[PDB]
């Protein structure tokens, strides 16, 4: 039932740019 | 809480704007 | 010239990928 | 500094791993 | 339930490369 | 009506070549 | 000298994500 | 004239925001 | 209902990448 | 046989390891 | 002066889509 | 000879076809 790897594979992509070149942090979690 | 809230529902802009540094 | 730009989004892919669900931050910096 | 060691030459997977949580 | 949005972005990559460097243009509507 | 089409079934090649410029 | 092609490529990709669902239009032309 | 603008300069936000219906 | 062509792009993105610059195929089939 | 084996479940690594040259 | 590894990676995503789910091989070597 | 081919120039669509099986 994979889904959970993959979307969160999509935001990534969507999220560095959206900042255009300054820095972001991906933490997962509650 | 990215993936409690985008995976589930195409976050807005503004609420992935305050996810930036 | 662009080139960077588009160098740090065929790492960020390969990035979070390693960690295997984990968590990682990206902050492009001296 | 992930860009200024993997974009002048793809870093190795130990040093990739250096950078996870 | 998110898809359609990493659905449009599935078909854009696969677009303009049928093209060959031409044009194209994206607009979703019924 | 790309969304209307692939996304329920990969259209053709040809289909999808009559969307091109 | 390939370079033009990658780069267009990676314009669209951030390109309709600026919109947001909306649509746009994508034509190389002087 | 994004082929021209952007792949020689990363154009602004501002800049591609001009460019979206 | 597509899934099964984004799932298998998914795949080989992971792959060529585990070898590190060996060669690899993909052929899908029972 | 990988789309009948990682689509419907993440692969281990070593599966996939038996999978290159 | 990368350039080879990503180069090749901006093929495989255009290889397997010519296909359209066919199979195919990746072996780069004189 | 995919690197030695594509990689120099983009390769042609029917060139590129004659490598799917
Ligand atoms: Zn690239
Ligand atoms: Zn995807």
């Amino acid at each position: 039932f994979v889904n959970q790897h993959l979307c969160g594979s999509h935001l990534v992509e969507a999220l560095y740019l959206v900042c255009g070149e300054r820095g972001f942090f991906y933490t997962p979690k509650t | 809480g990215i993936v409690e809230q985008c995976c589930t529902s195409i976050c807005s802009l503004y609420q992935l704007e305050n996810y930036c540094n």
